[PDB]
RNA sequence: CACCCUCGA
DNA sequence: GTGTCAGTAGCTGTCACGGATGC
DNA sequence: GCATCCGTGAATCGAGGGTG
């Protein structure tokens, strides 16, 4: 009983939102989601999806986590 | 904002516009399982999934599917949250 | 008297037809939550029985009512059902109230209202509050008369988002999340970084019971050492706080708007007065007056 | 009503068995009614509210 | 007196005391006796 | 009726809510406070707002 | 000489007074009841000595009132008898440590009795595990030590009560027969001077109804009755006569719905009254009946049920009471006065202890297998029936344990110190089952009786809302087999003081007059004054002749508890720092050692030897090894026992229980002499605090009203330095997704935090832990479907949670014991359950600033300031005080106490030398010869209401012993010269200073010291959790409300009800903002709110919230 | 969390 | 499928007050 | 037309511990 103080989850995403800004629109545009709508290839997705990511981790440790 | 707060008496009409299906059943839950009965005081049918985007056959388990209702057992997949707000009710013979 | 209920139905223009009910609303389950016990069992609240007993008489009725059963039986159980019904919406109000395990009256949906325990006065008109604490009082003869003081260990939780956040501007963490450890490990890089924070930032102490509005004031809060809450002597008559082992509250206002009222309108030292008499609370009172 | 017998002892002096035993009555009947007079008061404080 | 007064004033009950009043400013008409109490009020002006 | 309600007699005041079909202007310390808006009073009144 | 029986250190008493019998078992109380319910050798000789006649344990008189067990035909039945134990399964401390209960099992001898085949079967039956009661008079149910406390209940009995109509001012009276279980019957009269008899709560009757069921004529009953008026108009006004007609009436309003049946009603209206079946007055309520009606005072007690001749008797002396009559025989009956009774009186007011509370489960457990006893014989065949196929004995254990595991009597123990404890044994609750309800608690019930003397202590009760419902047993009194309570009285002759005792319980006692316990004395006996004061009846005091008293006090402090006996000069305190001084002894803290205090009253010794802490020796003899575990005793005739010592062992309050050895190797040691003390003790006396030397005066406000200075000394030397215990507890479990593990193994973790764990991810002993350090690392395996969508993203641009136990927040000690349980390795856990854990640890608690010490006269106080030695006010020889009390709090409080134990103390410091020559001073004339001279560090006791008088201390003061320097440093006014530490200068008046015992209670700041930024929050209402434990919130209450509101602080108001409570998405948003700098964002809607919207729709009511448009908004 | 106990200003 | 009697515990040891309820 | 009886209400905050 009792529901958990949402600090750390909000604090992962304080974090993750400021490592969005070091993004580019198209990277951001797909990882906020596929390959049906933005109409492109699955390995262009895939790609965009795995860059992206690796941006985002290389960001992220930058910053120290 | 808002302004005013109305209250009144609650027509039959309006106790079935608020639930989201009839509690048939008098189970609550099952013992074993954590599963709560379908058409029971629990009911994920009416009241919602006990977990967020967790149906109760199990079909839809991820959040792809927003807004499905499940054809194998009837639940909608959103967040809890809804448990807190879905009103049932029981038609009196 | 008559008139002043039948002209309510009347003007309104709702029918009096909703006191009786064909259907009755079932309550969210997450307000009438089942949780499990340590031991395995498990523990539900009185609201599921209560709905519980009201389906299974409803249910027998359409039993009853398709097998054609004896008038005597229908109507003994649609008696049954009016009373398990008249004990969801309040039990007790009729006759005996419905006893649960222990001969323990089980609480109705109306018992969720009323009294101190009910929703109102419970979680509505007084609620309970993040960023505050409490603990034991002391008496500060050298503080000033705007000063508390308050421990360490108090003001780095209360405080502990702004010292997570000067410590990741100092640099003296990697990020924000590493800052949340530092602060909960006590790492004693702190202890300087906190000063910066609670710089004439106001806090509000309060003393139950709150009789009167000066029975919470302002004040800076002081760093000091130990475990007790430091209270300017003069104060003790406003929240008639002797010294033998009472305690007090401390809560952290927040909002700008928040600090500006509590250094403004609720200040000690803006609050000398007694606002039912006009004469003076704040004044030598007891080894003062009489070294005086 | 008052007692038809004192409490001539003081407190230097030294109350005796029964002078004890007799000033209890009013003590604890004091701490008692001071307790319902608090909860009568706060609940005409409420109203007043 | 004592609280219960206060009670009984902000209550706006029918008070313990229940004096009466003078309806009708006037002249006293004191007829005490043992058995009871009655005083009636002749009006300064006019009146009954 | 919101303020009547959390004073005294719960469901003698709700009840009497219901059947007059009172509506609540929100416009009070007491209810203000239980929905969470701003007391109209002090640096709550339009005034200073 | 004070106390000299066991071998105890020579207290030296002020003492006038001599003592005729000495303070009785403490904790008899709990000892005789259980003795008295399981039919012990002890209690049987018990009574065999007191002249009891067929004496009957407490199962004995279940097992009998059960026998025989016949169906409705009596072809069948069963019989139990001799009931005896075997062994207990597991000792006491095992039973603690593996959360287990204290029983041994019961036995019973049963046998089969068939009519039909003229042939018995007898054998012995297993009944169940029965608790068993420790030594020290307590129970242990999973684990955890409890007490069984005394219930106050009322008598059984006939009872008049005399009550004042509101409208019509007339006086009506009323009649109650209290039985000891069964239906309830009251008579009353009312304002239409009728009479009338409600049975068992049921509808009013007209009282000529029950006659008439009864087969008594109309005529017989004006024959009786007709002296009252009213009678006559009850008979005249009765709707319907006739044997058979008022039969029926009473059967249709006792059993409505039934069909009425002239034998149907006939039965059950003499079973219910006339049956011993489902109605029984104890022995007791019979006895007080027939004393009441003056009938059968000379029957045996044989009688347990009540007779027609009882009602009609009981009917004659009502109506007899309601017109004015004083006196009344009844047809054959002894003549008795007519009055009514008060119910509070302790003759009326009975006490229950633990035997006969235990006593009336066992009976509802051997009533339930009753029943199904009689269902299970006539179903089996009557031929292969035996005890074992009829006997089902799962409602008898599972009526012992609802007893034990919920029942409001059944407490968890006060462990603070011994004297907490013992007081606690001694407990006499007015609450409870049978009694009454807190709501049912006028100021009648709560104020002093004049029966309460030498009975229940009229100055030991809380000061909550329990005050008066919560009293201490008196020291001398005891619990007759009856349940009244009886003090001892010394029978006076013909004006002769007589060593003769007697017990008396409160009626018995009325019927006489009892000098004080102060009064002269002769030599011989004989009153030295012809006036005495005397209690008398209704309690009425007044001076009497000497040649009318017929009993007196046996000592002074014979009204008062044992703590209250343990307050110095109490006689000189108020009965309201007394009750304070006295409730706050038992709130003492165990100090690291112990000092007995140099003022003390005599009951010091017997209170710590009778609470069960310390180590007595049973039988005489040499100590043959002694080491800091055990003490192994050599007796004379050739065996040895070993007493094991109990230590740094966690208190139920988290206080250390300690013994140490007392004795050394090789000592000759005497029968009943303590070998070794525990906590609060010092060579077998109670030692709740330190000597501290005290000096009255202020000192630049730090002591302002009420705080307390003290000094470094305190800290530095570990004077009041306590140890205190916390035990920690995690589980593993069987999970959904697999099963929790304890591993040292922990996801994302530093080798740093787990240095000091184990292999298995448990503490280490002795390793020193802070707030939030790993105690045993746990770790949970949680679903892929339970992550959060940045929860998942964080797994991907990089399947267990950890759940170990983390040290909680203001925690902090030395790990000193483990303890973990293994499903794998037979440890028995609940279904569900792999591995426990429990971890103690143990912190040395030094004084701090804002614990709270106190006095021994309610003078109490928190620590403002702890200054360094030097900064404290020193006497003329350098010595620095060791605390200061601010003045202006001690007149105030008429504790005047203190200071005479101040003044005292210091002489006991110094000593004294009274000049002998030229004989014996005129002051010191009553004080006894062992008083004139006394060494330094020197224990005296003041008795209470005898002891050191007023002159004997000012002349004690006048000839104080000087220093080791030759100078005396006190005034005769007992006041001394002080410096100013911090300055130099003298300061310009002396001051009293002396020595004070100060004890430190359990309220420090270590433990009372919470703050809270966020944290976990109630499901349903979304508010913040209440408590420390549960790092919860503060409570903003309704009044702290109305001072925002009278600030006109909206704002702040508005901050308290939403963004800091239970705005879900505005807290959230304000953590978000305080991180990122920016400003406080708007608040939202309370969702506890939205609550009260969706628990109005559930009652019908259709609540709408409506824009300024006029559209409803969702 | 439901009740329960004991306690503190 | 059921089949001779086959039958609550507990409890009143609160109180002041106004007005609908009921004789 | 009026006594009875029903229902309403009765201080604030805080600590620890038990069981269903």
């Amino acid at each position: 009983q009792s529901t958990p103080d949402e600090v750390n989850a909000a604090l992962d995403r304080l974090l993750i939102a400021d490592a969005l800004a070091q993004l580019s629109a198209e990277h951001r545009a797909v990882i906020q989601r596929i390959a049906t709508d933005l109409g492109i290839a699955e390995g262009t997705v895939k790609s965009r999806l795995h860059y992206a990511v690796r941006a985002l981790r290389l960001t992220l440790q930058e910053l120290g986590v | 904002f808002f302004d005013e707060l109305r209250i009144g008496l609650a027509t039959a009409e309006d106790i079935r516009q608020w639930s989201y299906g009839e509690v048939k059943k008098p189970e609550t839950i099952n013992y074993r399982t954590l599963k709560p009965e379908k058409d029971g005081l629990f009911c994920e049918k009416i009241f919602g999934p006990t977990r967020d985007w967790e149906c109760y056959c199990g079909k839809y388990k991820r959040v792809r599917f927003k807004g499905i209702i499940c054809e194998r057992c009837g639940v909608e997949v959103t967040r809890a949250k809804v448990r807190r707000e879905r009103m049932g009710h029981i038609e009196l013979a | 008297k008559r008139l002043k209920v039948v002209a309510a139905f009347q003007q309104s223009g709702n029918s009096p037809m909703g006191m009786v009910l064909d259907a009755v609303p079932v309550i969210p389950p997450e307000l009438r939550p089942m949780v499990q016990l340590d031991g395995g069992r498990f523990a539900t609240s009185d609201l599921n029985d209560l709905y519980r007993r009201v389906i299974n008489r409803n249910n027998r009725l359409k039993r009853l009512i398709d097998l054609g059963a004896p008038e005597i039986i229908v109507n003994n159980e649609k008696r049954m059902l009016q009373e398990s019904v008249d004990a969801l919406f309040d039990n007790g109000r009729r006759g005996r109230p419905v006893t649960g395990p222990g001969n323990r009256p089980l609480k109705s949906l109306s018992d969720l209202l009323k009294g101190k325990q009910g929703r109102f006065r419970q979680n509505l008109l007084g609620k309970r509050v993040d960023y505050s604490g409490r603990s034991v009082i002391v008496v500060g003869p050298q503080l000033k008369l705007h000063q508390c003081g308050l421990p360490k260990l108090m003001a780095l939780e209360l405080f502990k988002p702004f010292v997570m956040k000067r410590l990741v501007d100092l640099n003296h963490a990697q990020n924000i999340k590493s800052a949340k450890r530092m602060v909960e490990r006590q790492r004693p890089q702190v202890w300087d970084v906190l000063e910066e924070v609670i710089a004439e930032h106001p806090v509000l102490l309060n003393r139950a019971p709150t009789l009167h509005r000066l029975g919470i004031q302002a004040f800076e809060p002081m760093l000091v050492e130990g475990k007790a809450i430091q209270l300017h002597p003069l104060v003790c008559e406003a929240f008639n706080a002797d010294f033998d082992g009472d305690q007090m509250a401390v809560h952290l206002p927040l909002s700008a708007e928040a600090q500006a009222e509590a250094r403004i309108l609720m200040l000690s030292s803006n609050n000398i007065l007694s606002p039912a008499s006009g004469r003076p609370l704040a004044m030598p009172r007891l080894d003062m007056v009489t070294g005086l | 009503e008052f007692i038809p017998r004192p409490v001539k002892s003081s407190f230097r002096e030294g109350l005796t068995v029964l002078e004890y035993f007799i000033n209890t009555h009013g003590a604890r009947k004091g701490l008692a009614d001071t307790a319902l007079r608090t909860a009568d008061s706060g609940y005409l404080t409420r109203r007043l509210v | 007196g004592g609280l219960p007064r206060v009670q009984e004033l902000f209550e706006a009950r029918v008070p313990r005391g229940k004096a009466p009043i003078a309806d009708v400013t006037g002249r006293v008409r004191l007829e005490d006796g043992e058995r009871f109490y009655k005083i009636t009020i002749v009006p300064d002006d006019g009146g009954e | 009726w919101l303020s009547a309600a959390s004073f005294q007699e719960t469901t003698r005041v709700l009840t009497d809510a219901a059947i007059n079909c009172r509506s609540d202007k929100l416009n009070g310390l007491k209810e203000n406070v239980i929905i969470g808006k701003l007391i109209p009073a002090g640096t709550g009144i339009n005034r200073y707002r | 000489s004070n106390n000299s029986v066991p071998g105890a250190p020579n207290r030296v008493s002020f003492a006038k007074l001599r003592e005729p019998l000495e303070v009785p078992g403490l904790l008899d109380v709990q000892t005789d009841s259980f003795e008295w319910l399981i039919g012990s050798p002890r209690w049987r000789e018990s009574a065999a000595e007191r002249g009891d006649v067929n004496p009957v344990g407490g199962l004995e008189e279940v097992l009998y009132e059960l026998s025989p067990i016949e169906d409705f035909s009596g072809s069948m039945s069963l019989s139990f008898s001799d009931p005896r134990f075997d062994d207990v399964k597991a000792p006491v401390d095992e039973c603690k440590d593996k959360d287990m209960t204290y029983a041994a099992p019961l036995f019973v001898t049963a046998e089969f009795i068939n009519n039909n085949t003229g042939e018995i079967k007898s054998q012995t039956v297993f009944m169940g595990d029965f608790p068993m009661m420790t030594e020290k008079g307590t129970f242990i149910i999973n684990g955890t030590e409890r007490v069984v406390v005394s219930q106050l209940v009322r008598s059984p009995g006939v009872y008049f009560d005399e009550t004042i109509d509101k409208s019509t001012d007339k006086t009506l009276h009323s009649v109650k027969v209290i039985p000891s279980r069964g239906a309830w019957l009251e008579f009353d009269v009312d304002k239409r001077d009728t009479v009338g008899v409600r049975i068992d709560r049921k509808r009013r009757q007209p009282v000529t109804v029950l006659l008439k069921a009864l087969g008594w004529t109309s005529e017989q009953i004006v024959e009786r009755f007709g002296f009252s008026e009213i009678m006559r108009s009850t008979l005249e006004k009765d709707n319907t006569v006739g044997t058979d007609e008022a039969l029926l009436d009473i059967y249709r309003k006792l059993r409505p719905g039934e069909p009425p049946t002239k034998e149907s009603a006939q039965t059950l209206l003499e079973n219910l009254f006339f049956k011993e079946k489902r109605y029984d007055l104890a022995r007791v309520g019979r006895y007080k009946v027939n004393k009441k009606l003056g009938l059968h005072v000379g029957e045996p007690i044989t009688s347990s049920t009540l007779t027609e001749e009882d009602v009609v008797a009981t009917i004659e002396y009502l109506v007899r009471l309601h017109e004015g009559q004083t006196t009344m025989t009844v047809p054959g009956g002894v003549e008795v006065p007519v009055e009514t009774d008060d119910i509070d009186h302790f003759g009326n007011r009975r006490l229950r202890t633990v035997g006969e509370l235990i006593q009336n489960q066992i009976r509802v457990g051997m009533s339930r297998m009753e029943r199904v006893v009689r269902e299970r014989m006539t179903t089996q065949d009557v031929e292969a029936i035996t005890p074992q196929t009829l006997i089902n004995i799962r409602p008898v254990v599972a009526a012992i344990k609802e007893f034990f595991g919920t029942s409001q009597l059944s407490q968890f123990m006060d462990q603070n110190n011994p004297l907490s404890g013992l007081t606690h044994k001694r407990r006499l609750s007015a609450l409870g089952p049978g009694g009454l309800s807190r709501e049912r608690a006028g100021l009648e019930v709560r104020d002093v009786h004049p029966s309460h003397y030498g009975r229940m202590c009229p100055i030991e009760t809380p000061e909550g809302p329990n005050i008066g419902l919560i009293g201490s047993l008196s020291v001398y009194a005891r619990v007759n087999p009856f349940g009244f309570i009886e003090t001892p009285y010394r029978k006076v002759v013909d004006g002769v003081v007589s060593d003769e005792i007697v017990y008396l319980t409160a009626d018995e006692e009325d019927r006489h007059v009892v000098a004080q316990a102060n009064s002269p004395i002769d030599a011989d006996g004989r009153f030295v004054e012809p006036r005495v004061l005397v209690r008398r009846k209704a309690g009425e005091v007044e001076y009497v002749p000497s040649s009318e008293v017929d009993y007196m006090d046996v000592s002074p402090r014979q009204m008062v508890s044992v703590a209250t006996a343990m307050i110095p000069f109490l006689e000189h305190d108020d009965a309201n720092r007394a009750l304070m001084g006295a409730n706050m002894q038992r709130q003492a803290v165990p100090l690291v050692r112990s000092e007995a205090p140099l003022v003390g009253t005599g009951m010091e010794l017997r209170a710590a030897i009778d609470a069960g802490d310390v180590v007595v020796a049973e039988e005489s003899g040499v100590i043959e090894e002694v080491s800091a575990d055990y003490i192994t005793v050599m007796h004379d005739n050739g065996t040895r026992r070993t007493y094991r010592m109990r230590k740094f062992a966690r208190s139920n309050h988290g206080t250390c229980a300690n013994q140490c050895p007392i004795v050394d190797a090789g000592d000759r040691v005497e029968a009943g002499q303590v070998i070794a003390d525990g906590p609060c003790t010092d060579d077998g006396e109670m030692a709740l605090g330190k000597n501290l030397l005290v000096a009255i005066m202020p000192w630049e406000g730090h002591n302002y009203e009420d705080a307390i200075i003290l000094s470094n000394r305190l800290v530095e030397e570990d004077v009041l330095t306590s140890i205190h215990i916390e035990e920690h507890e995690i589980d593993a479990r069987d999970t959904k997704l697999g099963a929790e593990e304890i591993t040292r193994d922990i996801p994302n973790i530093s080798d740093e935090v787990l240095a000091d764990l184990d292999e298995r991810g448990i503490v280490r002993i002795g390793a020193e832990v802070r707030d939030g350090d790993i105690l045993v690392g746990k770790v949970t395996p949680k679903g892929e479907t339970e992550l959060t969508p940045e929860e998942r993203l964080l797994r991907a641009i990089f399947e267990v949670r950890d759940t170990s136990l983390k040290v909680p927040h203001g925690e902090s000690g030395k790990v000193i014991g483990i303890r973990v349980f293994s499903r794998e390795d037979e440890d028995e856990l609940p279904a569900g359950v792999n591995e426990l854990v429990r971890v103690y640890v143990a912190q040395k608690r030094k004084i701090s600033d804002g614990d709270k010490l106190a006095g021994r006269h309610g003078n109490k106080g928190v620590i403002g300031k702890i200054l360094p030695v030097e900064d404290m006010p020193f006497l003329a020889d350098g010595t620095p005080v060791d605390i200061i009390l601010n003045t202006h709090g001690v007149p105030r409080r008429m504790n005047i106490g203190q200071i005479l134990e101040t003044h005292l103390g210091w002489c006991a410091h110094s000593g004294w030398k009274v000049d002998a020559a030229k004989g014996v001073p005129d002051w010191a004339a009553r004080l006894p010869d062992e008083l004139l001279e006394a060494q330094p560090n020197a224990i005296v006791s003041t008795p209470v209401f005898d002891g050191a008088q007023e002159a004997e201390l000012q002349g004690l003061l006048s000839c104080t012993l000087p220093n080791r320097d030759g100078d005396v440093l006190v005034d005769a006014d007992g006041k001394a010269m002080l410096f100013d530490g911090r300055s130099g200068e003298p300061f310009p008046y002396p001051v009293t200073v002396g020595y004070m015992y100060i004890m430190k209670l359990h309220h420090l700041v270590d433990d009372k010291i919470h703050a809270r930024s966020t944290g976990p929050y109630s499901m349903i209402t979304q508010q913040p959790l209440g408590g420390k434990a549960q790092f919860g919130g503060q409570r903003f209450g309704e009044m702290e409300c109305w001072a925002m509101q009278a600030y006109g602080a909206a704002y702040t108001l508005q901050e308290l009800l939403t963004i800091k409570s239970d705005d879900t998405v505005g807290r959230v948003k304000v953590y978000e903002a305080i991180v990122k700098g920016e400003n406080i964002p708007e608040p939202g809607i309370p969702e506890s709110f939205k609550v009260l919207l969706k628990e109005l729709q559930s009652l019908c009511l259709n609540v709408e919230v409506l824009s300024s448009d006029g559209a409803a908004i969702e």
